[PDB]
């Protein structure tokens, strides 16, 4: 009906509409925007952004740690069964080795059934660009152009093994003893030169094998290209659906043997994780397309008219709900795996396997030893705590944030007539 | 999806009290906690909060003489007050953090010397 009976019901309304008239209240609130931007993409151990990233692509690493020792692989280079092939992928976590051994030979590779080694070569590479950077630390949001130095080795014996091949690098048909080759690669768009080099060892007593060496450099760190990796690796292990059985007083693994797309409630959530961290670093880009530094006041040195002097208004309100969302997504992410809302199955491979580590003693993130297999070794549980104490850190910037789109909701109103 | 407030009333600058919120456990498990006050002539100001497993942190206007608390079991918020001063008067309300969409009704404190 009338302004007067309305504000007798809704007193917060009053107090909005008189500090939406208040240029020094408008600019303190685009003050706030900028700090709590600031500590949303500009800090790490205090921005909810950054942990729910960092949750995110720990527990796609994690699950590849708890279930890798236990998954066949083997054949050759063009996916079909081998007769005497052994394929050895370095840095990886193996039955009590640092290094995952593929030497499954005569069945066929593919769904049920033995990973072939060119997709274990596409889960591989993912993991130890992940791997790497954990190591290193990941960087503040912001930064999007930084890159990282990625080496790994693998082997090849047995009569037949052609998985380390020269044509399948571009060497020389020679030079399997020596050979090397220099190329640029394309990762998440950026440009990467990639040396690859082959060397044969025929040690005293035993078979001599192709030892193969890659060496990336300019990798790109930043949370979007980071996010496309532990994708790939999550899709990889679920499209290829290989055939797991496990070793089991303590932890008890549900299903014990089978397919590894059969944790379907495990990887859908991970995936979903994954999914919300793209679309959290995408709000990155409208907060700083609508950057609030400029005051704001009436013109021509007149008293401000929130009827015609707030034409900045819709940035104002986009920057502030970007933000917002922001916020909400990083606890989404959390919320998705936080065993304190989990049941059945799913609870049970989080608690006892996932959120643990059995590496000897917390040694640093990035880090395989024999003991890793079986456990998740990424930091989960840690994480978690983390989000949540940024998070109830957050407890006035969300507050302010709320203020200042309310402030711009009111003036992009006001504006219509 | 459901906050419910109360303990408040008037009392005596210097004098003390215990807020309690009621919540439902989809809003309140597994997730950060916290207290809220809305003052005459202002807008809603955060005063306090509570990860789950206990760790608490306080604006700077409460700090020292307010302490939050968690029940985990019966899904309740506390809030003690202490050393009160007529500027803590206010309606206080409870929610998670980040904020669920839908607020309680409050519950009101008021602090006069007589
Ligand atoms: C099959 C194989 O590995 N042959 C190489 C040979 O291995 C034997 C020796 O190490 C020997 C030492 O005493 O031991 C044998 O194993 C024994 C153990 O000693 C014993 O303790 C245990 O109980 O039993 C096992 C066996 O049951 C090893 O099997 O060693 C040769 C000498 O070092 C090596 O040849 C050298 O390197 C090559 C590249 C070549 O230039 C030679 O001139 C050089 O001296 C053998 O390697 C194979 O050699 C043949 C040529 O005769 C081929 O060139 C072959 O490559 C082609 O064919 C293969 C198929 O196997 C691929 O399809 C490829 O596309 C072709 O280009 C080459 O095998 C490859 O390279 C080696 C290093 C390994 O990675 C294989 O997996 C490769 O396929």
């Amino acid at each position: 009906e009338n302004l007067s009976k309305l504000l007798t019901r809704y007193s917060t309304l009053n107090t909005l509409i008189k500090l939406s008239a208040d240029p020094s209240a408008i600019n303190a609130a685009r003050e706030n925007l900028g700090a709590s931007a600031k500590n949303l993409i500009g800090d790490t151990k205090n921005s909810p952004a950054y942990q729910a990233v960092l949750l995110a692509i720990n527990a796609a690493v994690g699950f590849w740690n708890v279930l890798g020792y236990a998954t066949q692989c083997g054949g050759n280079a063009n996916g079909q069964e081998s007769t005497s092939s052994t394929t050895i992928f370095n840095n990886e976590p193996g039955y009590r080795s640092t290094s995952i051994t593929c030497s499954l030979n005569r069945y066929k590779p593919g769904y049920y059934g033995p990973m072939s080694i060119e997709n274990f070569k596409k889960l591989n590479e993912a993991y130890q660009i992940l791997q790497t950077a954990l190591n290193k630390g990941l960087p503040a949001l912001k930064e999007n152009n930084g890159t990282i130095n990625v080496e790994y080795t693998y082997t090849c014996s047995g009569g037949g093994n052609t998985n380390c091949d020269p044509s399948l690098f571009g060497i020389g048909g020679d030079g399997r003893n020596g050979g090397s080759v220099t190329k640029t690669q394309t990762i998440d768009g950026k440009q990467v030169n990639t040396t690859i080099s082959s060397k044969v060892v025929q040690p005293p007593h035993s078979a001599a094998y192709t030892e193969i060496t890659n060496a990336l450099n300019g990798v790109p760190d930043s949370a979007q290209a980071l996010l496309a990796q532990a994708s790939t690796l999550i899709n990889t292990i679920n499209t290829a659906c290989p055939y797991f059985s496990v070793t089991n007083g303590g932890p008890q693994m549900e299903p014990t043997r089978g397919k590894l797309c059969g944790f379907t409630e495990e990887i859908s959530a991970i995936q979903k994780m994954i999914t919300d961290a793209q679309e959290l670093v995408n709000q990155t880009s409208v907060i700083n397309e609508h950057e609030q530094s400029t005051p704001v006041g009436g013109n021509n040195g007149k008293p401000f008219n929130p009827f015609t002097d707030a034409s900045f208004a819709q940035g104002m309100l986009a920057n502030a709900s970007a933000q917002a969302k922001m916020l909400n997504l990083a606890h989404q992410v959390g919320q998705t795996i936080n065993p304190d809302n989990l049941t059945g199955t799913f609870k049970n491979f989080v608690t006892g396997f996932l959120a643990t580590c059995n590496n000897k003693s917390g040694s640093p993130p990035g880090t395989v030893t024999t003991q890793t297999f079986a456990s998740g070794c990424a930091y989960v549980e840690q994480t978690i705590t983390n989000l949540n104490n940024s998070i109830a850190h957050f407890g006035t910037q969300e507050q302010q944030i709320q203020q200042a789109e309310n402030i711009a909701d009111t003036l992009v109103n006001f504006g219509s007539h | 999806v459901q906050l419910q407030e109360s303990g408040g009333g008037l009392v005596q600058p210097g004098g003390s009290l215990r807020l309690s919120c009621a919540a439902s456990g989809s809003i309140f498990s597994g997730n950060v906690m916290g207290w809220y006050r809305q003052a005459p002539g202002k807008l809603r100001e955060w005063v306090a909060a509570i990860t789950p497993q206990g760790v608490p942190n306080y604006a700077d206007s409460v700090k020292g003489r307010f302490t939050i608390s968690r029940d985990n079991a019966k899904n309740m918020l506390y809030l003690q007050m202490s050393s009160l001063k007529p500027e803590d008067t206010a309606l206080y309300y409870c929610n998670r953090l980040p904020n669920y969409r839908s607020w309680g009704q409050g519950t009101q404190v008021t602090v006069s010397s007589h």
